[PDB]
């Protein structure tokens, strides 16, 4: 595994800067596409609104993401009830058969750019009712998963720390700067 | 009443308001802290029971990371210390191991192209005849 | 890369035709340095005198049950749990 | 004396005892036999057809009042020839006791239902209907309350794969969830937990032909 | 030096329980009359406007 | 309402400490097992749950005073949902339902299985049968759970676990 | 009176003696019927005159509560009313009967499914 | 005060027992909060006083915790000071675990000790209970401090042993730490 | 001086709007016990004595015996009432 680097090498590394596109850009064209594809990411990045699914015990560890202690709404995240408003889903708990249809149409309603988190070990892969007969093993074989948030439920920082790994991977995104290329 | 006495403070080890900007745009906040300790990668650990019991021991992450910092960051040395398990930072404990076979400290690395990726640990059991020979 | 083609401790490794590599076009393949088979031997046997012995793993309630070992022949004897080699003289 | 065994109760064994006996004389067309469990808990195992008669005789009388229907457990027992057997666990408030009822059909023969003495078996019954199969005659509306819709088997019957036939997927040609023949990346090892050595003597003689 | 968690020697305090209302300033005449006297008051100093 | 969850939400917090500090996971702690409990409790946790006990009162009495009193809250609640007595019985209610419409049973008091024994408690009863008592039995119970725990924290011996 | 019966949806009674007294008459009425052997008949007969004096005896409804215990005379009634709902039920079921059906082999057994070695 | 229209027996509490009073004294004393919003009044002073206080928010991931050294956390396989795994390939671990994550296969090394040829977690059927570093016999199986292990590939989660190993060595130091405040209590 | 709160003035204001004086429910490092405590010396069991503790008295599981037959054991050998009357009114 790639380790970190070591203060006295870490100590010539230039300062990362925040954009990860870098400020490398041949063109201005190419370079203000950069520039304006950070605008995008820093918006989506800012706000995301889950949707208040909340199945089954991960659940009520997905409220104390919203306690005082933690406080979700820190870093822009409101919760919402409607799923054309959300724009994240967060599945916490265990998808049964019955239910499967049901979370497809809401994740389908959802408007895109949509990001799906998976919480616990039963939204993940079954978790401990992985062999149950009424028992989906795994959310990602009904919608496409973007997060897996292990835990059996995932402790609030565990949560929060796999919000920030969905920021991160928002911030990322080439929505403009591969228009140019394509 | 008399916070601005503090305030000016925090700018002087910042320092000046040049300084204080950047630490306030970087950890959203400005505290008075005694610097416990630094690891080897440069993050730097401060304490103050000033404040209430969860903000009391906080990092300050490399400067070179500068936006980038995460919660995996941090060394096991200091992970004790720093999730409260216990009052005594690595300088002030000697506990500790010092293996040759131990590994330096690295992120979670997902969507990466260092990432992990799982494969079986096993050579195949079962060998096929072989006409050549 | 490098890691693809290493061998791991257990002696598996894909085949460079095998398409099970595909894998890790996009990712690594983390074989540990630390192989235990060499660390063990790297460490010397302790000699005695008693005709028979106990491994603990060195650290009583830390390690592995308290077992007994016997002496009497001459190769040095190997600890079941630890793997630390022990001999008389 | 010694500490780790649990001490009886035997004032609550001894009522029990009694008004076990009780209920045998006052109903002697249904009651096939009343026994004391080790855990000082009254049974009572009754034919299939005294199942409304007794569960209203406990509730009304004076000495009954059977007010509260706690339970209905469905168990199942391949070896049996009336594999499935029914158990009410009721309480009384007056009285302050517990009493079981047991009852045992097969897959087929109906189950007088129990909602006119307790209505509290009215998701009840659905449920022993669901899981089991055992149907429940004049009950207000039987229908499936756990099962997924048109889940076919019941799954809690000990002649049901744990996993069971089917898994479900998304398809994206259809549009919709889909089923298929059910395919585990990883089987469910079993694991051969039997003692070859028999523990408890007082139960190898027991129940004699 | 217990070793076991245990009850301090004399044990802890008592845990208060019961409920407490908190301070009542205000009672139904004193809302009351005070209200009328602060309209008239009022319509005084409006007339003078 | 809002704030409720939140002024309460923050001491749940706090209290799921202690489940992390004696099972090390703060939900599904598999802490109690058959022969007991499976460890003994960590050194000096029992000062820290006096210090939640000793200040969880005054936690309850301000959201009381934006709720119980409430004219908002008493509509939303009062005679909404009425369970008369004789109706429970026959439909295996139980707990504050039961008490709720004021049948005064309570498993801790009938049938004891632990130190309820050894402990004294009161049980809160309804009268109405509705919702707003139901409410009001709810926040008494936890006037008397932090009572038992005061009776806990003192008559705890020294032993095996 | 009791101003309160205490419990919710039941209500205070109007001459509880009254009510008492003719249910009681009429439980004696429905278990006559009953075949002079049958063990139920024995018991409620036995029974419900010891509840049905009590009734008479005492005329203030506090006392009648401590003189038969097993509840406030609301309750009382309340029990009352079943025993005539199961008495006149068991008119037609007929329990004292010989047992309806015979237990089948090994229909009660536990632990199952074990060779038995004649 | 009011009267109770239910006598109350002992050991027991009411809610709603106390009836209203219907002298003047007291009927205006509700009429005059009924009239000028009194009980929401309190109810105001009582949310505003909140604004007074510090907020209990923690700057993750600046700060962050508490934990104890008994936190459930992340896998990994222990080894000795000399630097051999402690694993012996028992299998207790994978009989107690009651999700059935754990897969072992066994092999007489080369050196002839009884050691693991394959050792995979599905980190995804897990459900972090402890079983198995309860039951193992040698220690060599743990859960870690860490809790922060999200990935992006559901592959990624499935650890076999060179990434257990891994993390045995990256979080070497405090685990040994946790095993020494507190295996006397286990 | 030892606790982050507000001002002196603010602490009277907010102290008249509860309505009673407040208790700051944010823990601090000086009211919790210390993180890093001594060691345990957990007392052994009742039957950790070294003589007349055979398994054979203290085992509950081999005294548990089958179901007893209520009528039978009768033939072998007030109204009743399930158990004691209770005023659940
Ligand atoms: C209201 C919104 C403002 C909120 C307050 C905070 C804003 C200031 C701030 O955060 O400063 C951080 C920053 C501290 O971070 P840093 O370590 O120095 O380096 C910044 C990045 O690491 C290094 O930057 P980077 O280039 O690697 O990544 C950022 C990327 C993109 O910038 C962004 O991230 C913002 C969103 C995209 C750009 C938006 C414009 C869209 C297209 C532009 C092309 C045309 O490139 C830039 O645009 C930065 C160039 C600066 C000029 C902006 C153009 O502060 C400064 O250094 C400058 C002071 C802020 C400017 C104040 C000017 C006042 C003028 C009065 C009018
Ligand atoms: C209220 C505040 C609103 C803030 C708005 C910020 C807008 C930034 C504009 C960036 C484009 C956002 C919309 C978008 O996502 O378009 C992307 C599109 C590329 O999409 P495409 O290549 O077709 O992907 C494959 C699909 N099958 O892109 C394209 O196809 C063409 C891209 C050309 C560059 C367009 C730049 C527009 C700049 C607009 C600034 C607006 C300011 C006023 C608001
Ligand atoms: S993963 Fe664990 S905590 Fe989450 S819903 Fe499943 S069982 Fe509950
Ligand atoms: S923590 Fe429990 S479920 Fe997870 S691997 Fe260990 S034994 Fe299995
Ligand atoms: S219990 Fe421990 S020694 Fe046994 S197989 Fe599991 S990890 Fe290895
Ligand atoms: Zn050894």
């Amino acid at each position: 595994q790639q380790t970190l680097p070591v203060a006295e090498v870490a100590q010539n590394l230039p300062k990362k800067g925040y954009s990860p596109f870098g400020t490398k850009q041949s063109s201005v064209a190419e370079w203000s596409l950069a520039r304006l594809d950070d605008l995008l990411n820093w918006g989506r990045k800012g706000s995301i609104w889950p949707l208040t699914f909340g199945l089954a015990c991960c659940a009520v560890e997905m409220m104390h993401i919203a306690a005082p202690r933690y406080d979700m709404d820190r870093y822009g995240v409101v919760f919402r009830a409607s799923p054309r408003q959300a724009d994240v889903i967060i599945v916490a708990g265990t998808l049964t058969n019955k239910m499967a249809p049901a979370l497809r149409k809401v994740y389908d309603q959802m408007p895109e750019p949509r990001w799906v988190i998976s919480m616990g070990s039963c939204a993940n892969g079954g978790g401990y009712y992985h062999y149950s007969y009424s028992v989906v093993r795994g959310c990602d074989r009904i919608i496409p998963v973007d997060i897996y948030v292990p835990g059996c439920p995932p402790t609030a920082e565990a949560l929060m720390y796999g919000v920030l790994q969905l920021q991160k991977k928002v911030k990322r995104m080439k929505t403009l700067q591969m228009w140019y290329r394509k | 009443i008399n916070r601005l006495t503090k305030l000016f403070q925090m700018v002087r080890e910042a320092g000046g308001l040049k300084q204080a900007y950047l630490k306030l745009y970087r950890n959203d906040d400005l505290k008075i802290g005694t610097l416990v300790g630094i690891d080897k990668y440069g993050n730097k650990y401060f304490e103050n029971p000033y404040y209430f019991y969860g903000r009391n021991r906080w990092i300050e992450f490399a400067p070179h990371v500068n936006m980038d910092y995460d919660g995996s960051m941090i060394p096991a040395e200091w992970y004790g210390w720093m999730h409260y398990k216990t009052d005594l930072p690595p300088i002030r404990d000697g506990c500790r191991p010092k293996y040759k076979w131990i590994a330096d400290h690295s992120e979670n690395l997902s969507g990466t192209k260092e990432a992990y990726y799982p494969y079986s640990t096993t050579p195949n059991k079962v060998e096929a005849w072989e006409p050549k020979a | 890369r490098g890691d693809i083609e290493k061998v791991t401790h257990t002696g598996q490794v894909f085949d460079k035709e095998d398409y099970r590599n595909a894998r890790f076009v996009n990712a690594k393949r983390y074989v540990n340095e630390n192989w235990g088979i060499k660390l063990i031997e790297e460490v010397p046997p302790k000699e005695c005198t008693e005709r028979v012995v106990f491994c603990d793993g060195g650290d009583g309630p830390l390690g592995h049950p308290k077992v007994y070992i016997n002496l009497d022949k001459p190769g040095n004897h190997i600890c079941g749990y630890c793997g630390l080699r022990f001999v008389k003289k | 004396d010694k500490p780790t065994v649990r001490q009886p109760d035997a004032v609550a064994r001894s009522h029990l005892s009694d008004f076990g006996r009780y209920v045998a004389e006052c109903l002697p067309k249904y009651v096939q036999k009343v026994q004391l469990t080790a855990g000082d808990e009254l049974e009572v195992l009754i034919a299939p057809e005294g199942v409304v008669p007794v569960l209203q005789f406990l509730k009304d009388h004076h000495q009954a009042q059977f007010t509260n229907l706690v339970d209905i457990a469905g168990v199942d027992v391949p070896c049996r020839k009336n594999r499935f057997e029914v158990v009410y666990n009721l309480l009384s408030l007056r009285y302050n006791s517990r009493i079981r009822v047991k009852t045992y059909t097969d897959e087929l023969t109906p189950l007088d239902s129990a909602c006119e003495v307790h209505k509290a078996a009215n998701w009840y019954e659905r449920e022993i209907w669901d899981m089991y199969g055992v149907f429940f005659a004049n009950h207000p509306d039987l229908r499936r309350i756990l099962t997924d819709y048109g889940f076919e088997g019941h799954p809690q019957r000990r002649d049901f794969p744990l996993s069971g036939y089917v898994e479900l997927r998304y398809d994206d040609e259809k549009k919709r969830v889909v089923c298929e023949p059910l395919e585990l990346a990883q089987e469910f090892r079993k694991f051969d937990l039997s003692a070859p050595w028999e523990q408890f003597p007082n139960f190898r003689n027991a129940n004699p032909p | 030096p217990p070793k076991q968690d245990l009850p301090p020697p004399g044990g802890y305090k008592k845990i208060p329980f019961a409920r407490v209302p908190p301070k009542s300033y205000f009672t139904g005449f004193t809302t009351i009359g005070t209200y009328v006297v602060v309209t008239a008051v009022g319509l005084g100093i409006y007339y003078l406007t | 309402a809002l704030t409720p969850f939140f002024w309460l939400f923050e001491e749940r917090e706090k209290m799921m400490e202690f489940y992390e500090r004696v099972s090390g996971a703060r939900m599904h702690a598999a802490y109690i097992r058959p022969g007991g409990v499976s460890l003994d409790m960590p050194l000096g946790l029992m000062d820290d749950i006096y210090e939640f006990a000793s200040k969880f009162a005054e936690r309850l009495d301000e959201v009381e005073d934006v709720l119980t009193t409430n004219r908002i809250w008493v509509q939303r609640t009062e005679d909404i949902g009425i369970v008369t007595a004789e109706e429970a019985l026959n439909y295996g209610f139980s707990g504050v339902m039961l008490r709720g419409s004021g049948i005064k049973w309570d498993l801790r008091k009938q049938q004891p299985y632990d130190a309820y024994n050894l402990v004294n408690f009161d049980v809160p009863i309804g009268t109405k049968g509705d919702c707003y008592d139901r409410y009001l039995c709810r926040v008494e119970e936890m006037r008397q759970s932090l009572r038992i725990i005061d009776q806990c924290l003192n008559q705890m011996p020294a032993g095996e676990i | 009176i009791k101003a309160s019966t205490g419990l919710t949806g039941l209500a205070v009674s109007t001459n509880p003696h009254h009510t008492l007294s003719a249910l009681y008459g009429k439980i004696l009425r429905a278990v006559s019927k009953m075949p002079q052997d049958a063990s139920y008949r024995k018991y409620t007969e036995q029974l419900v005159k010891q509840r049905a004096d009590s009734v008479a005896q005492h005329k203030d409804i506090t006392a009648l509560e401590k003189a038969v215990g097993c509840g406030q005379v609301e309750e009382l009634i309340v029990q009352a009313e079943n025993e005539l709902i199961l008495a006149r039920k068991m008119l037609g079921w007929k329990p004292w009967e010989k047992l309806v059906q015979a237990a089948p082999a090994k229909q009660w057994d536990w632990p199952p499914a074990q060779i038995m070695e004649p | 005060e009011p009267k109770d229209i239910v006598e109350v027996p002992k050991g027991y509490v009411y809610v709603n027992n106390k009836e209203l009073s219907m002298e003047f004294a007291d009927i205006t004393d509700r009429a005059a909060s009924t009239m000028f919003f009194g009980e929401l009044l309190r109810g105001f002073a009582v949310t505003l006083a909140h604004i007074f206080k510090e907020p209990a928010t923690i700057n993750y991931p600046f700060e962050k915790g508490p934990l104890s050294p008994r936190f459930r956390g992340e896998h990994a396989l222990r080894r000795y000071p000399s630097g051999e795994e402690r694993c012996i390939a028992c299998k207790l671990c994978e009989a107690i675990c009651p999700a059935q994550a754990i897969t072992i296969e066994a092999e007489e090394r080369a050196d002839g000790s009884r050691r693991t040829t394959r050792y995979d977690i599905d980190m995804t059927k897990c459900i972090y209970c402890g079983f198995c570093q309860e039951a193992c016999p040698v220690d060599a199986i743990v859960e870690g401090p860490n809790f922060e292990f999200s990935t992006e590939t559901h592959e990624e989660l499935l650890y076999n042993k060179e990434k257990l190993l891994c993390n045995g060595d990256k979080w070497e130091s405090e685990i040994a730490s946790n095993l020494q405040a507190d295996h006397l209590y286990r | 001086a030892l606790r982050r709160d507000v001002s002196p003035l603010i602490q009277r204001i907010r102290a008249f709007l509860l309505g009673r004086e407040h208790n700051l429910a944010l823990r601090f490092e000086d009211g919790l016990a210390d993180r890093t405590q001594p060691q345990p010396e957990i007392p052994d069991g009742p039957s950790h004595l070294l003589s007349a503790n055979y398994y054979c008295q203290r085992d509950g599981r081999r005294e548990v015996l089958p179901p007893i037959d209520l009528v039978e054991q009768q033939k072998q050998l007030k109204l009743p009432t399930p158990g004691k009357v209770y005023a659940w009114d």
